[PDB]
RNA sequence: GACUCAACACGGGGAAACUCACUAGUUUAAGACAUUGGAUGGUGAUGCAUGGCCGUUUUUAGUUCGUGAAUGAUUUGUCUGGUUAAUUCCGAUAACGAACGAGAUCUUAACCUGCUAAUUAGCGGCGAGUACACUGUACUUGCUGCUUCUUAGAGGAACAUUGUGUGUCUAACACAAGGAAGUUUAAGGCAACAACAGGUCUGUGAUGUCCUUAGAUGAACUAGGCUGCACGCGUGCUACACUGAUAUAUAUAACGAGUAAAAUAUGCUUGCAUACUUUUCCUCCGCCGAAAGGCGUAGGUAAUCUUUAUCAAUAUAUAUCGUGAUGGGGAUAGAUUAUUGCAAUUAUUAAUCUUGAACGAGGAAUGCCUAGUAAGCAUGAUUCAUCAGAUUGUGCUGACUACGUCCCUGCCCUUUGUACACA
């Protein structure tokens, strides 16, 4: 189960709800997975026309990644995923045996 | 380096409700304004602590202009 | 199948379309949320896929294009927006206004912070451009909503 | 423009100063009186 | 037992590990002899006799590199190793030689327990130079 | 030439009258529509036709129409 | 015509529909004549 | 002075513990000494790398890097030719253009490389698919290392 | 188009088709609506009709208001003085009190929370060894205590902190110590008010007005043009060598970026139509070719494959040369092999060979710069089918010198004189 976002805060209520849930139905679950931050970035120059100082600008998109693994009903874990969820998060879904 | 007059007023509102907890100590000062006040981030949070700090230490040694 | 970077992209230009189908769009009304009247909407948007600041800015451009006196008329938006509850605002509008030289007046009020991250984070901004007999008009709204609290706040009880 | 010849301190340099010869042919003399820089002996 | 200490100086980044043995420091798969500047062979030696052979005689000190320029590993293998030997005084073979440890180690240099904060800053806008911009003709 | 067919005009009414919202596409050289089996030059010289006769209202963005079918075009598009 | 599926005639901005200036960064495929303006909404946010 | 004090003990037990640049020099002289592989003919007309654009000038440049290529190819198990290419590459001066990083020529790395599978020194397998070492190699080479290492210690 | 900073590697402008706006031309209706009437479209003009955006004043500290006070324009507040990053504060004060601007705000480098944790990363432990030690090591195979190390969520830490001093003993500044951090710790972006009749209607179906539309100023295609040159002006690359030219070898980074088209067969007679996988990115490898380049496959929509227990170079250690326009240096043209592209001729690009200019460090003038910065060295990305000497990031090699001043220059403040106010 790994999650991908553009918004921290997101991410980090979505892994606080998993986490809680976990605890709750007492199964054996991964520790929180935090993978490095892959930054997409993008420089433009300013003044559509051509006069005057060339200036610059650059833009920045972290997109935050983690993982997770549980050994749940696959049914019951989209369920809560989909109750506790927010359209702007996406998430995948993978299952462990031990 | 010098200090701006938003936090000089907040350092002066402050005292004169509650020196009484406040000390001479610049740690235990700045523990103190934390606790007092409600600015949104450290970096002036300690700011004006340390500005408190600043008025302690020329408290009790003449007149101190206020308080 | 597609890398996650050109999916994010993807779903940034699809969100880009449909925040200009609500300019577009919603121009009868305010704003009360997004889709993710109705029946032609959503059978559009799923056939080409398979205190409100932007509706003050649309108010006032909508003001302008029914040929109504803007003097008399932008202080009565600002009593709206007070009434509203913002600490301030400001209205820009440039153009022809009534004569051959290019003017421009702000009307400007309360804290109208105007640069700084809290300002970007605080500000709503809108822009629009009218149709006029002799060119177009660009009309900028600023709103500050009530203050988390901005930094410079203090206050000790 | 070079003169000098093999034709008749150990330091190149000295050599080559010595004996007014090029530091390739002072290479070679200090190779034969023995038996890029390096520690001197 | 088995100690493990970080290395962070310049770009470069080090892992050292402090084991009981019979005086094995290794550098990945080659030895510290071998890295060819003996300029800085003169530099991990320096931390070696402000400490004791006789006492690196029973420690066995592994090291990994990876990344960074000849100066930034020297720097960061020095530094990891003192850190290195610092805790592993603090945890294993005793306390009392560890002040004196630590006193001699900062009477010489503070740059062995701690590297500097000196870094490359992002390249400015203007021109090539990072605090430069182009040649203008008026 | 380019003589368009009855049948075409025929099929594309009967599709927008089924469907009730046309998204056409403003490029031309396109040679098919996704959910339109039809060459797109000949949907282009139908609406802006029917357009012109005042008949059905286009909102109109970059490379795309958005064309919605009005109330009273209905009894005349029906033969 | 002569289309080909290289080169500038291959592909064209979006909503400028010019080709000039046209960015295939990401597979953006934007002009960055309006790019700049549709950056934010889309995402782009300026930090340095 | 190539040998210095050294003030932490030493392992010696492969080739990993001993230097690189004598160890080329060596064992290019015992493979000169044992005619273990040929020049060959071909190679001799041409430069290493297109941006060395000159002939190597010293005639024993085959064998120098025959050793250099068993030394990578034990200091990581898997070697290919780009890996080797890269390695051996080169700046270039284009001219009047600046200075670029250009690669060796790989057909005599190719030819190494083939007569060092002949010799049996190194084997390909579908798994590790990089060059690697033959245990008879290895074995060989510690042996060889060791060899070297005492000659230069005592 | 743009003409001092504020035009001239700028219009993201590295132009074989288009791009293309021009030329020699050729076509088309692709003129909706009610023969005919009749518009859309337009890189046609107008930035001196405009909107928006931007570049300048301008990275500086300045701007404004309420009330009060002093025929009027106006003045004060907004200041003699001290300090500074700054109308930043202290202070005197017909001003008092406010708002914007500055500040502040937020990422990176940077330490800790033995926090919070582990996939695709690591620390290990042992299951079998390849050779040596001796009473483990370099390299191979598989699983599992754990997360400082690889990484990242949150939080903390720095506030002149503490002492020795200067200072109206006030605002501040100085030295020493701890500390990763004592110039806000350094770099960033937001850039107030007002203005330029600054640039742009060639970026838009943003845009009025004037103009064109069948022999189009719409679109498509054919050959060209910005790549041509007595010359001047910049921006850049290469050198003028011995701290260097040539040859080998070892130790090396970070930001990166990466999946409506091939081929096969059938019919007709290589080409057209028809069905099947994906060929349509980086590529590793094994081979053919010095190479350029070519064939077939591992991997990857990506911390998993390129590649990253490592992709460049400055070096580095040793050889030749030993400062002689020399072997330096590569302007110059000739001969070719291959790819890119339907098309490369104005020999794109390119491996090889031959060819062999200036250049002994540069007048008057002129540009840039205070610590991971100068400079050198490379290298990623941009447009790219192919072409960086261009632009924008990244890293390595880590310097000499102040730690101030107003002499020039450019601004700012006060006073002052004006017959200037398009100043």
């Amino acid at each position: 189960i790994a999650l991908t976002s553009k918004n921290l805060r997101a991410i980090e209520k979505v892994c606080s709800d998993i986490m809680k849930g976990a605890k709750e139905k007492n199964l054996n679950v991964s520790g929180p997975v935090r993978l490095p931050v892959k930054t997409l970035r993008i420089t433009t120059r300013k003044s559509p026309c051509g006069e005057g100082t060339n200036t610059w600008d650059r833009f920045e998109l972290r997109i935050y990644k983690r993982l997770i693994d549980l050994y749940s009903q696959c049914e019951v874990v989209t369920q809560m995923t989909s109750i506790n969820i927010d359209p702007v998060v996406e998430v995948e879904v993978i299952i462990t045996d031990s | 380096r010098v200090r701006t007059k938003t936090i000089k007023r907040a350092a002066r509102q402050i005292v004169e409700k509650y020196y009484a907890k406040l000390t001479l100590d610049f740690q235990i000062n700045k523990k103190i304004t934390e606790e007092v006040a409600i600015i949104p981030s450290k970096r002036m949070k300690n700011k004006v602590a340390g500005f408190v700090t600043h008025l302690m230490k020329r408290i009790q040694k003449g007149p101190v202009r206020g308080i | 199948p597609i890398s996650k970077k050109r999916k994010f992209i993807n779903d940034g230009v699809f969100q880009a379309e449909l925040n200009e189908f609500l300019a577009r769009i919603l121009a009868e009304d305010g704003y009360s949320g997004v889709e993710v009247r109705i029946r032609e909407l959503t059978s559009l948007v799923q056939k080409r896929f398979f205190l409100c600041a932007m509706a003050q800015a649309e108010s006032l451009r909508y003001k302008l294009l029914k040929g109504l006196a803007v003097r008399r008329a932008c202080y009565g938006v600002l009593r709206h927006i007070m009434e509203s509850g913002a600490k301030g605002c400001e209205v820009i509008v440039s153009g022809k206004l009534r004569a051959q030289r290019a003017k421009s007046m702000k009307f400007r009020d309360g804290y109208l912070i105007s640069t700084g991250e809290p300002s970007k984070r605080f500000v709503n901004t809108a822009t629009r451009s009218a149709q006029l007999k002799q060119g177009v008009l660009g009309i900028k709204v600023k709103i500050m909503l009530p203050t988390s609290i901005l930094p410079d706040n203090i206050s000790v009880l | 423009k070079l003169n000098h010849a093999v034709f008749i301190v150990i330091t190149p340099s000295a050599i080559a100063e010595k004996y007014k010869v090029n530091l390739s042919v002072a290479r070679a003399v200090i190779n034969h009186l023995a038996d890029s820089q390096k520690l001197y002996t | 037992k088995r100690v493990q200490t970080f290395g962070k100086k310049k770009t470069a980044v080090a892992v050292a590990t402090v084991t009981n043995g019979k005086g094995l420091i290794k550098l990945n798969g080659k030895n510290l002899d071998l890295v060819e500047p003996y300029i800085l062979k003169t530099k991990v030696y320096e931390p070696l006799w402000l400490i004791g052979s006789g006492k690196l005689k029973n420690l066995d000190i592994r090291i990994r590199v990876k990344g960074g320029g000849q100066t930034s590993q020297i720097y960061a293998i020095r530094q990891a190793i003192g850190k290195g030997i610092i805790s592993y005084y603090q945890k294993y073979v005793d306390e009392s030689t560890k002040k004196e440890l630590k006193d001699v180690l900062l009477r010489y240099d503070r740059s062995l327990l701690v590297g500097d904060t000196r870094r490359c800053e992002p390249k400015k806008f203007g021109g090539k130079g990072a605090r430069a911009r182009y040649q203008k003709s008026y | 030439y380019s003589y368009i067919p009855k049948q075409n005009k025929k099929l594309i009414y009967e599709y927008l009258f089924k469907e009730g919202v046309i998204v056409v596409e403003k490029d031309a050289k396109i040679p098919r529509h996704p959910h339109l089996n039809v060459p797109n030059l000949h949907i282009m010289m139908t609406l802006k036709s029917l357009k012109s006769r005042n008949y059905v209202e286009e909102k109109y963005n970059w490379k795309h129409q958005y064309f919605i079918l009005n109330n009273e075009g209905i009894e005349y598009l029906r033969e | 015509v002569h289309p080909k599926k290289y080169g500038q005639g291959s592909r064209q901005c979006r909503v400028c529909s010019n080709k000039h200036a046209i960015i295939r960064k990401y597979n953006i495929n934007i002009c960055r004549q309006c790019f700049r303006e549709r950056a934010d909404i889309i995402g782009f946010k300026k930090y340095r | 002075r190539l040998l210095e004090p050294v003030p932490f003990v030493k392992t010696n037990n492969c080739i990993k513990d001993v230097d690189a640049d004598l160890f080329i020099r060596s064992y290019a002289t015992h493979l000169k000494l044992h005619n273990k592989i040929t020049y060959p003919k071909w190679c001799t007309f041409v430069k290493t790398g297109k941006g060395r654009k000159l002939a190597p000038l010293n005639e024993d440049w085959y064998f120098i890097r025959a050793s250099s290529i068993l030394r990578r190819l034990y200091l990581h198990p898997d070697i290919g030719v780009g890996f080797l290419r890269r390695q051996f590459s080169s700046k270039q001066r284009r001219g009047v253009a600046p200075n670029h990083t250009s690669l060796a020529s790989g057909k005599i790395l190719r030819s190494i490389l083939q007569q060092l599978e002949n010799l049996g020194y190194v084997e390909q397998n579908p798994k590790k698919k990089g060059r690697r070492l033959t245990t008879k190699g290895e074995n060989a080479i510690n042996n060889f290392a060791r060899y070297i290492n005492k000659k230069v210690y005592n």
